């Protein structure tokens, strides 16, 4: 009747490092990507991560202090050493970076960039636009301009390149 | 509420299916247990996280 | 930014913000992505005379935040 | 008037050592030794300009 933990069936635990430690040069980053429990890179070896969270941009490279960011809607972009840019758009989550050397991206969702398409979301900001306007109340206001501030997000991000 | 256990069932392969479990700390008793964790050398692996 | 003000949840603005992703996502991929959205579920609790009297502690849609 | 410098410099050393022992209270052996090393280096010109304030009240 020893309830087995569900944690205990993921064997690939955190990795944390002891303060008093001496210190490795690292080249770089393991990266775990996931969407609505799904991930798409697997500690895969990068050579930084650009994410943007709450009070701004942030660009992880191998070593970074360990942190808690709380993204919000946006692109994120990883460069491999090789020398090749991915790049996803993320509706929100939270990104754990380690001074070990890993930095886990659990976001409810994550798309590549190219899925997404411009036309679609003009259409749609305009009709948040015109529904604000007809809110029913303060909080319709407030889903409204959630919306609307999570297209313009998008389509700065497409235009951006 | 002191806890929520959430009781569900995992697969490990074609038919070894078990019962497991997640428990979820009210957050009231979690901050309390965050703080052991920053303190005290006790709790090592969730020293850095919980710093 | 003025949700927070009004009580809603962070949970509830990660649906909300995930449900207009998929709104904006094309239309073949549409296919998959709006399946991961769309809230059909309820709450209920059988009575004596064995009806499943429905509950409304937490709304299910967006809409209805 | 030099010693303003410095009383002032080793306050600013130990206000950033309070903050760095709530965020690592394990390393607090490097971080007040590091506050100790840092206040004889700016106790050392605060002695510079003590010399001089002598030579010039004794002489």
């Amino acid at each position: 009747h020893d309830l087995p933990e569900g944690f205990e069936f993921m064997e690939h635990k955190v990795v944390n490092k002891d303060i008093h430690a001496p210190h490795e040069n690292l080249e770089t980053l393991r990266l775990t990507l996931t969407r609505q429990d799904e991930f798409l890179l697997r500690e895969e070896p990068v050579k930084c991560v650009t994410v943007t969270g709450t009070n701004g941009e942030y660009g992880i490279y191998p070593g970074h202090a360990y942190k808690i960011v709380q993204l919000n809607p946006s692109p994120l972009t990883v460069e491999y050493t090789d020398g090749t840019t991915k790049k996803y758009f993320v509706s929100g989550g939270f990104a754990h970076i380690n001074n070990e050397g890993s930095c886990d991206v659990n976001t409810v969702e994550c798309t590549l960039l190219d899925d997404l398409d411009l036309a679609i979301a003009e259409k749609e900001l305009a009709a948040q636009q015109a529904a604000l306007g007809s809110a029913k109340d303060d909080k319709a206001k407030s889903v409204v301009e959630i919306r609307i501030s999570v297209i313009e997000a998008v389509i700065a991000a497409l235009k951006h390149h | 509420a002191d806890r929520y256990q959430v009781i569900f069932n995992r697969f490990v392969s074609a038919g070894v299916q078990r019962n497991a479990v997640y428990n979820i700390p009210s957050y009231e008793k979690w901050k309390e247990d965050l703080a052991d964790a920053a303190s005290s050398d006790n709790q090592k692996n969730r020293y850095l996280f919980a710093n | 930014s003025s949700w927070r003000d009004h009580g809603i949840s962070y949970l509830k603005y990660l649906n909300v913000c995930t449900e207009t992703l998929h709104s904006t996502v094309k239309e073949s991929r549409r296919a998959k992505y709006e399946r991961w959205s769309k809230p059909c579920y309820t709450a209920q609790r059988p009575d004596g005379a064995g009806g499943q009297e429905t509950i409304d502690k937490v709304p299910i849609h967006t809409k209805d935040y | 008037i030099a010693l303003a410098g410095v009383g002032l410099g080793i306050g600013t050393i130990f206000g950033n050592l309070l903050v760095a022992c709530a965020r690592q209270p394990n390393l607090t052996k490097m971080l007040f030794n590091y506050a100790i090393l840092g206040f004889a280096l700016t106790e050392a010109i605060g002695l510079f300009a003590l010399m001089l304030a002598f030579l010039m009240l004794f002489s």
